[PDB]
C-alpha cells in the first residue's frame, strides 16, 4: 500500500503514508475523512489514491470531485 | 416495432488498452503545456472621428 503508481513528482513522507492509509481504507471497504491540516497536500494524496486504485484494483471508475 | 436498443458496439476497457490510453493522456498533458503558457489579450483602438 505504500507504493506510487503512474504519477510524477513523487510524494513526501506524510503524503506517502497518507496514500497508504487511504488505500488501506479502500481495501477494507471503509470510507474516510482526510482531515489533514492545510498544506499537507491532501489534494495530492487523493490524486495518488486515484492512481493507486486505478492501476491496482481493476480499472479507474469515474471519481466525482465536488469542490468549492 | 420501431425499436432502438443500441446494443451494438459493446466496447469494454482492458489493461493493455489502459497504457495506450494513458499514453494519449500523457500527450494531452504535453498539449496542456500550450494552455500553461500565455499570450496577450489584443486590446482595441479608439472610435472613428467626426469632421463637420
Ligand atoms: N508533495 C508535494 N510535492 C510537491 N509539491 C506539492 C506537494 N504537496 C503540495 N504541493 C504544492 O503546494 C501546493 C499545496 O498543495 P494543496 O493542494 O494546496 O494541498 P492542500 O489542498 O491539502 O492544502 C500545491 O499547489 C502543490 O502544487
Ligand atoms: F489541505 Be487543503 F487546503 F486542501
Amino acid at each position: 500500500t505504500p507504493i506510487p503508481l503512474l504519477l510524477r513528482g513523487q510524494l513526501r513522507e506524510y503524503q506517502h503514508i497518507g496514500l497508504d492509509w487511504l488505500v488501506t481504507m479502500y481495501e477494507k471497504k471503509l470510507n474516510g475523512i482526510l482531515a489533514d491540516e492545510m498544506g499537507l497536500g491532501k489534494t495530492i494524496q487523493t490524486i495518488s489514491l486515484l492512481a493507486h486504485l486505478a492501476c491496482e484494483k481493476g480499472n479507474w471508475g469515474p471519481h466525482l470531485i465536488i469542490v468549492p | 416495432r420501431r425499436k432502438g436498443p443500441h446494443c451494438e458496439r459493446p466496447l469494454t476497457q482492458e489493461e493493455l488498452l489502459r497504457e495506450a490510453k494513458i499514453t494519449e493522456e500523457l500527450n494531452l498533458r504535453s498539449l496542456e503545456t500550450y494552455e500553461r503558457l500565455e499570450a496577450d489579450k489584443k486590446k482595441q483602438v479608439h472610435k472613428k472621428r467626426k469632421c463637420p
